[PDB]
């Protein structure tokens, strides 16, 4: 041939148990909103309803995590105190 | 002329009611001379120039600073009579270099100004005022005053010091480099909106860190420990973050090649240097796009992922194209080029078959839109005279039907040349302007959220405008306050009861979770 790769310096990115279609916390979607939300507008202030990324790198409705936080602090799917990092998707 | 004359009138008085007159009454005397002359003539002097403070402010005799000083230091009030107008001369030197007319300005050269001007201003206060408190606080209030303007300062600064740690080509010994890093984290002290700074920042940190390795290795930690002490532990902590996940890397990439050493399969992993990151610190560029990949590194690819799922269970990986680089060993001598993942598909088309144009580019590759045209100037538009894509239809402005070609271009001195046309000078379009403002607002949105519930959960309750004092008190060393949007985001949580914060019921607000 007359071009042949011989390096490759690829950046693999990698998910927990995001499970990218479903949050851990309410069992909704990574979408169609939470629990605490019900329709996709009912007063989302703007959609202020976004999604939660910690440092675990698992995912969550911002406010189904919230309000987990006024319960226990330790993030359900491992056992890590979990951070606020990340945000958005 | 004026202050030399008035001093030795000051001395010769000071003798004369020392020897013929009584010296008991050396009181009145500094009174009517000093406050007469002096404060009549404050007004003069500030209203003058004629190798006056302005015009020696910009000449630079610092004698008659020194001078000046140690005389108005006598008369009341004078000192702040100077303070006000150096500080118009500054903050008119500051609007002439912060003006945004003139695109195309080398942001290095203007943070370099920047440094020389407030580092002659600085040594012109320890010379002269020595190191006084009342010239320090008038300077940094004026550095506070104009470094707010433009919505491009810290991200020029953020340049300018990813400039500076890139390589220490200037300054290959330590001390300068020590000092220009000093003077730069004391300019960085008197500006405000950190959090564009620290976006800017960490864009620059993984800039340099997904890229050619080996820049400074020493110097990060120096920056970190700056930002420690200058910032404080709030953001620096997703900055070790970013670094861990680097070295970490790094060993996951000893750990995989052990790996690939156990099998050996196809003629696809010759040589493989994969990085692993987590999303919780490192943000998507664009898009995350899914076109093809090359059957080289698709083996490649499946071999690592293959591995990652088998020994590594637990998470699954996502491919993407908008990040790193390759050697293409091209074949009188065999020179290797260099390909930044985004034109392998493009180059290994044309391996499988020569003679394409955009038609074919774009409809056997589920290639994305912006990525794509990119690459094609890249590789054929605005390119010296080292092409390595040529085409027919010479012409700027890309078409469909245009043949590509390939040239040897022999003035490659060596065998690893690259083709660096990413990362060009500074333009900052409007487009990815506008994201990055909007994500920086998405930002500040979520961390006020975020201190709101984490204070007032032990605090008292307001009852109209009593939290918010202390919500911009807490926020005052981030950003501007605003008022407006965050009065119109603590009436967004109402929805629940939850720290409920109605505007009806004020008087009792719920302390519960
Ligand atoms: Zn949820
Ligand atoms: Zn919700
Ligand atoms: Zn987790």
């Amino acid at each position: 041939k007359r071009f042949e790769v011989k390096k490759w310096n690829a950046v693999a990115l990698w998910a927990w148990d995001i499970v990218v279609d479903n949050c851990a916390i309410c069992r909704n979607h990574i979408m169609d909103l939470c629990i605490e939300c019900q329709a996709n507008q009912a007063s989302a202030t703007s959609e202020e309803c976004t999604v939660a990324w910690g440092v675990c790198n698992h995912a969550f409705h911002f406010h189904c995590i919230s309000r987990w936080l006024k319960t226990r602090q330790v993030c359900p799917l491992d056992n890590r105190e979990w951070e606020f990092q990340k945000y958005g998707h | 002329v004026y202050i030399k004359k008035v001093e030795a009138r000051i001395n010769e008085e000071i003798e004369r009611v020392m020897h013929c007159l009584d010296k008991s009454t050396e009181e009145p005397i500094v009174k009517v001379v000093e406050r007469e002359l002096i404060s009549k003539h404050m007004k003069t002097i500030v209203e003058m120039e004629n190798s006056g403070l302005v015009h020696m402010l910009k000449n630079g005799k610092t004698e008659d600073l020194g001078c000046m000083y140690k005389l108005f230091s006598r008369v009341p009030n004078g000192l702040k009579t100077m303070c006000e107008c150096m500080s118009s001369y500054l903050r008119e030197q500051g609007k002439a270099l912060v003006s945004e007319e003139g695109e195309g300005k080398n942001p290095v050269d203007y943070i370099q100004g920047l440094l020389d001007l407030k580092s002659r201003f600085d040594r012109f206060l320890l010379e002269s005022f020595n190191n006084d408190r009342l010239f320090k606080q008038t300077i940094a209030g004026d550095f506070e005053y104009f470094l707010n303007l433009n919505s491009r300062s810290p991200e020029y600064l953020s340049l300018f010091i990813d400039d500076k740690l890139k390589k220490g080509v200037k300054g290959l010994t330590e001390q300068e480099v020590e000092t220009i890093l000093d003077k730069a984290m004391v300019l960085f002290r008197f500006m405000q909106e950190k959090d564009v700074f620290e976006r800017y920042y960490k864009q620059h940190l993984a800039r340099r860190l997904l890229t050619n390795k080996s820049v400074s290795d020493d110097s990060e930690k120096n920056m970190i420990s700056k930002l420690k002490t200058e910032c404080g532990c709030q953001f620096t902590s997703k900055l070790e973050g970013m670094f861990r996940d680097m070295s970490i890397s790094n060993t996951t990439m000893d750990e995989f090649r052990q790996h690939l050493q156990a099998t050996g399969v196809s003629l696809g992993g010759v040589d493989l240097t994969v990085r692993v990151l987590t999303t919780g610190y490192w943000p998507t560029q664009s898009a995350t796009p899914k076109c093809n990949i090359p059957p080289a590194p698709r083996h490649a690819f499946e071999i690592f992922r293959r591995f990652y799922l088998a020994k590594h269970s637990g998470r699954q990986l996502t491919l993407q194209h908008h990040m790193g680089s390759a050697d293409l060993n091209a074949t009188t001598r065999k020179h290797i080029l260099q390909v930044s993942t985004f034109q392998m598909t493009i180059l290994m088309l044309f391996n499988n078959r020569e003679k394409y144009t955009f038609e074919e580019i774009q409809q056997e590759t589920d290639i994305p839109e912006r990525e794509l045209v990119r690459a094609l100037q890249s590789l054929a538009c605005g390119k010296p005279t080292q092409r390595v894509l040529t085409k027919e239809p010479k012409s700027k402005e890309i078409e469909n039907g245009h043949i590509f070609t390939v040239n040897d271009q022999f003035t490659s001195k060596l065998h690893r040349v690259k083709i660096q046309t990413v990362a060009a000078k500074q333009g900052e379009s409007d487009p990815e302007r506008k994201e990055t403002r909007q994500k920086v607002d998405d930002d500040r949105k979520h961390e006020i959220e975020a201190a709101i519930v984490r204070i007032m959960k032990s605090r008292k309750k307001m009852q109209h405008n009593v939290l918010v004092a202390e919500v911009t008190q807490q926020l005052k060393a981030r950003f501007l306050p605003s008022p407006v949007v965050i009065k119109k985001r603590i009436e967004g949580l109402i929805e629940r009861e939850y720290l409920a914060r109605t505007p009806e019921d004020r008087k009792v607000y719920t302390y519960v979770a």
